[PDB]
């Protein structure tokens, strides 16, 4: 998980990390500077994980490409007002003990901890409104 | 000039009040049921030596949706028809274009006469097979 200039002052310990909101790790930090946008550093991360999959599971397999795809779209300023809210669903239900090894969970991690610290940047990419079907004539649609 | 006595019972006969021993057509409808068929195969009986029967509606015609232990399948069963009409229930356009249609027989005669073999699903078939567009159905 990522963590911010509030969370240095504080020692490099499994459970000192672990209290803080993340996991330590290898140790070896990465740092993130102010001219690199948060959701392209994200999109970079799941697609990754994505593709690295082994495929067995299903909300691995099947889970992590869908967040790619909504990652893409909020790059490009495509995203939907109903795409932050499935990104959050998708870290909750690829958590530990739903998938069937801990590379989804390790996934995930880089993923909450953005938009938890970085929601204005993934709403910047919510430009476009909800549409995933076509019309068709002479059939009035059910209009929620 | 054709005399006609209206057996027409529930749901049927609502169509046509829209549209003894003195009439010569017998339009059967509504539901035909075990129970009262002998009223109908008397006045069927009761009635003089040119008789002619329409049956209209599914429920006349065969036993339609009610293919069950009180239903009998079809009016055809017991008496002899001479024009079916389907719908439930059919219309007085339909009612029209059937006296129209049996003033043909009448004036067709053993009254087949090798002329009643030409059927409206043949010979309307050129008229129905060559439509392509409908009025959409989200207005009026
Ligand atoms: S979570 Fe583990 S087992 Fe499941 S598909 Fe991903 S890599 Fe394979
Ligand atoms: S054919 Fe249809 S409308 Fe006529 S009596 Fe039977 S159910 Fe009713």
């Amino acid at each position: 998980d990522f963590l911010t200039e509030a969370h240095l002052d504080l020692p490099m310990e499994f459970e000192s990390i672990g209290k803080a909101g993340s996991r330590l790790g290898t140790a070896l930090a990465m740092a993130v500077d102010h001219e690199i946008n948060m959701v392209s550093l994200v999109r970079n991360l799941e697609e990754f994980f994505a593709r690295e999959s082994c495929g067995w599971c299903t909300p691995c397999r099947d889970g992590l490409p869908w967040s790619v795809k909504i990652l893409r779209a909020l790059e490009r300023g495509e995203g939907q007002p109903g795409d932050i809210e499935t990104l959050e669903q998708l870290c909750r239900f690829l958590g530990p003990g739903k998938t069937f090894c801990a590379h989804a969970p390790g996934a995930v991690e880089p993923l909450q901890s953005a938009i938890k610290y970085f929601r204005e940047e993934f709403e910047a990419g919510i430009k476009q409104p909800f549409s995933n079907t076509h019309l068709i004539n002479g059939i009035q649609p059910n209009l929620l | 000039s054709i005399w006609p006595y209206n057996f027409g019972l529930s749901c049927c006969y609502v169509e046509m009040v829209t549209s003894p021993r003195q009439a010569d057509l017998m339009v059967v409808a509504g539901t035909c049921f075990t129970k009262m068929a002998p009223v109908i195969q008397r006045l069927y009986d009761q009635m003089l030596e040119p008789k002619w029967v329409i049956s209209m509606g599914a429920c006349a015609n065969s036993g339609g949706m009610y293919d069950i232990y009180s239903v009998v399948q079809g009016v055809d069963k017991f008496i002899p028809v001479d024009v079916y009409i389907p719908g439930c229930p059919p219309r007085p356009e339909a009612y029209m274009q059937a006296l129209m249609l049996l003033q043909e027989s009448i004036g067709k005669e053993q009254g087949v006469y090798r002329a009643n073999m030409q059927s409206e699903r043949e010979r309307k078939r050129g008229e129905r097979i060559a439509v392509t567009n409908l009025r959409t159905p989200d207005e009026i």
